[PDB]
DNA sequence: AAGCAGATATCAC
DNA sequence: GTGATATCTGCTTTGGGTGGGTGGGTGGGTTGAGGCAATA
């Protein structure tokens, strides 16, 4: 009963395996001057100081991050009756786009169950509400691009 | 002995327990009466009852089972012989309803105490004989003697009594008296396992009537005595290791998972006008809108008539796009059938289809007189394809390996699931070229069904509502569905038991005319049918007759068989270019239009 | 170190 | 004085590579690299 986090280089893995993943993220690095300049500035600072450049909000240490993660995991939020129609409306919208794209996307009935799974995870961070479904939807469509 | 056990007091207390205890006529008095009626000399006693009546007797039973249980046997025997003036005397088997310990928490303080543990059986040994009484014969005068075993040690005689010769008594092994013993390996239950640790295992020893009472795969609560035994350093020396090994002496097993009224209910169902559709609906309530596939699977479950001159078995292949409900259907059929096997065509698979010193027959042989569900049909290698063709054509599996030459009966119905070679079904491609399997193998299936994924929005919305409703289904509905499934299983069992349909004259004429018409369709313009299909119809017709619980095949059965066959062909025999009537794709693997185009290409290149 | 095979002196009747 | 029967003495054991690969792997020892036939 474990979660699977896989990393692969595009060539050809079987489709029967790729459709099982809730999120399939294609990380593509297209060269662009300003972004490449910003990335280089970040990396040089890390080599220069052995830590990330300062930001407005300070990152939390691992010791402290593992406490919140465990604390959140105790909750068991549930999805109400009311959201049933709204989640359904999102599913058909995703399906329509997949058929229109004509790409090798894996939007199927399995996708509907994935919306619920992510939505409850988002709530466990925060009873599920419409804002968790919106974040779950946004995260997934951004994945299929 | 360091025990506060007075035998007489314990026996009296237990006799009092049998006399007076009442389950909230004494319960165990009724049990003794039932023992007399049945004749099985075993009385099971719930330790919770003994605790409730008497807390001292319970405490002594748990602490000193070896000493106390025989006194219980004496008490029960005395009482029973009073109330009813049997191969053996009755034996008490105290047990705990629920486990009192976890396999991981067994401790030295529990040695020689009565405990209950839960687990799953993985291995059982063959029977081990234990000597109880040794038999000696003088090698000079043939005088015979018998010696009782004493704590695993035997007092060999030194001088013959009759002739006084010394060292003349030889042990005759096969004139002695032996009792049965069995070694069982119990695996820790998945629920009680801590996260990420490998399961623990325990050794159990069963004796006499408790041997062969469990089989590998069983989930059982075992009540027995915890034992510690020394380990010899090597077989030759009498030195022992300071760390003891442990096992459990089994005392009680508890396996933790027709009637005339039942037959009357089944017949009442069989009288209903729409029994076919009722059973089809009950077959797989979770799957949505696949009515014809469900009807075909029901007919496969019932099967045709075993003529004993003719395969009576119905083979069904479900090919389709990924993300449909094919695996769920296969799982539901596997659960339903009594002698079924669920397996995969991939070679790496844990359970294999092929037979492979112990002779290991594959799933196809194991599913003899049953259904074999094969999930990744398209992923079979060439050897597995040959094996499957042999099974489907001849219903036997031949092996010639490691000096063993034999033929194994495999009369099994194949329910197969197949995916396309591409990421999606290609409408331009026919069935043969969509799934890379030989046409010779495809021609052995009675029915091929296509589970395509629609582009319709309304279908998506309806399926979404179906799945959400299932996601919120209530416990009473689940229980009702389970009851309906049990009714279906009983109906199928009864039909297999007692119904053997036979072709009536009207059915024969209907079948002949049906075949002639199917041929005529092609003959009008190619060939639109071949004789093998006629056989399929017969099988299907018989299956339908069995669903009604009828011993005669009627014209209605033939009409239903024709409709189902014609629907399956319309699903899977369609040429994407022109039409459907062409069945040459199944017989030859190449579309007639494709054949003409290839002929044109070859002739042009020959120009 | 531990145990069986062989040799042999020794009590008992 | 003979029949046990109790005491004493010498052998070899173990698994092991100084005990061999000219004993044999049907007497019994994980891990890796290297030829085959069938394989794709
Ligand atoms: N017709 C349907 N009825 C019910 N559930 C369906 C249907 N079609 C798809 N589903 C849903 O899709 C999932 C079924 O996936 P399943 O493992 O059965 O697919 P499959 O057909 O074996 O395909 P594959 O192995 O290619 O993924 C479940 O969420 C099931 O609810
Ligand atoms: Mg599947
Ligand atoms: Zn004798």
């Amino acid at each position: 009963r474990c979660s699977i986090l896989a990393a692969a280089n595009p060539a050809q893995l079987p489709a029967a395996l790729l459709s099982r993943f809730d999120l399939l993220w294609l990380i593509q690095d297209r060269p662009d001057r300003d972004n490449d300049l910003r990335l280089a500035q970040h990396i040089t600072y890390v080599h220069q100081h052995s830590r990330q450049p300062p930001s407005q909000f300070e990152p939390l240490d691992m010791k402290l991050m593992r406490r919140y993660i465990a604390m959140c995991r105790e909750k068991q939020p549930m999805v109400p009756e009311s959201l049933a129609d709204y989640i359904t409306a999102a599913y058909v919208e995703m399906r329509r786009e997949a058929w229109a794209s004509k790409d090798a996307t894996y939007t199927s009935a399995r996708t509907l169950l994935a919306i619920l799974r992510l939505s409850t995870a988002l709530a466990r961070l925060r009873v599920v509400e419409k804002e968790d479904v919106n974040e779950a939807i946004r995260l997934m469509e951004m994945s299929k691009d | 002995w360091g025990t506060d056990v007075n035998v007489a007091a314990c026996k009296e207390n237990f006799q009092r327990f049998l006399q007076r205890f009442i389950d909230p006529e004494p319960l165990y008095m009724q049990r003794l009466g039932e023992i007399n009626v049945i004749g099985e000399p075993f009385l099971n006693v719930n330790c919770e009852h003994i605790k409730s009546f008497d807390k001292n007797l319970y405490r002594q039973l748990i602490s000193y089972p070896q000493e106390v249980i025989p006194t219980f046997d004496m008490a029960v025997n005395e009482i029973f012989f009073d109330r009813y003036p049997l191969e053996h005397q009755i034996q008490v088997r105290p047990f705990n309803a629920l486990k009192t310990k976890n396999m991981r928490n067994l401790n030295p303080e529990d040695i020689d105490q009565l405990i209950t543990i839960s687990g799953m059986v993985i291995r059982t040994s063959q029977l081990i004989p234990e000597m109880q009484e040794a038999f000696f014969q003088c090698q000079v005068c043939a005088h015979t003697t018998r010696v009782e075993m004493d704590r695993g040690r035997i007092a060999e005689p030194s001088v013959c009594g009759r002739c006084h010769t010394t060292h003349s008594m030889a042990l005759i092994h096969n004139r002695s008296l032996f009792s049965d013993k069995q070694m069982i390996k119990l695996q820790e239950s998945p629920e009680d396992m801590p996260a990420g640790q490998t399961p623990h295992t325990v050794i159990l020893f069963a004796h006499n009537d408790l041997v062969d009472k469990v089989q590998p795969g069983d989930r059982v609560n075992v009540t027995g005595i915890y034992r510690a035994v020394p380990i010899r350093v090597n077989p030759r020396v009498s030195n022992v290791k300071s760390v003891y090994k442990t096992h459990i002496d089994v005392i009680h097993y508890r396996k933790t998972d027709f009637s005339e009224k039942r037959v009357e209910l089944l017949k009442e169902l069989s009288r209903k006008p729409d029994i076919y559709e009722r059973l089809a609906s009950a077959l797989a309530p979770s799957i949505y809108e696949h009515e014809d596939i469900k009807k075909g699977i029901l007919l496969q479950l019932f099967g045709g008539t075993r003529k004993d001159f003719f395969r009576a078995e119905i083979n069904i292949l479900l090919c389709g796009d990924p993300g449909t409900s094919k695996s769920q259907l296969l799982q539901y059929v596997y659960n339903l059938v009594p002698r079924g096997q669920y397996t995969s065509g991939k070679g790496s698979s844990a359970v294999g289809l092929t037979a492979y010193l112990v002779l290991q027959t594959g799933a196809l042989v194991l599913s003899d007189n049953g259904i074999c569900c094969i999930d990744e049909f398209d992923k079979m290698n060439e050897s597995t394809r040959s094996v499957l063709h042999e099974v489907m054509e001849q219903q036997t599996l031949s092996i010639a390996k490691a000096g063993i030459i034999c033929q194994l009966n495999a009369r099994t119905s194949v329910l197969a699931a197949a995916n396309p070679i591409e990421s999606q079904w290609n409408p331009k491609k026919t069935t043969i070229e969509n799934i890379q399997l030989p046409h010779t193998l495809l021609s052995r299936f009675d029915l091929i069904f296509l589970l395509l994924d629609p582009q319709d929005e309304a279908y998506d919305r309806r399926l979404a509502h179906h799945l959400v409703a299932l996601y919120y289904q209530s416990e009473e509905q689940a229980e009702e569905e389970l009851l309906d499934m049990a009714v279906l299983k009983d109906y199928i069992a009864y039909a297999h038991s007692t119904i053997m349909p036979r072709l009536s004259e009207e059915a024969s004429q209907a079948l002949i005319e049906a075949y002639v018409d199917m041929r005529k369709i092609g003959s009008s313009r190619m060939v639109s049918a071949y004789p093998r299909q006629l056989e399929s119809l017969i099988r299907l017709a018989e299956a339908h007759a069995k669903v009604r619980l009828s011993n005669k095949v009627e014209a209605i059965d033939v009409e239903e068989a024709k409709r189902l066959h014609r629907e399956a062909l319309k699903q899977s025999a369609t040429d994407p270019r022109t039409g459907i009537v062409d069945i040459s794709i199944l017989t030859t693997g190449m579309s007639a239009t494709s054949r003409k185009r290839k002929e044109e290409l070859a002739e042009a290149l020959k120009k």
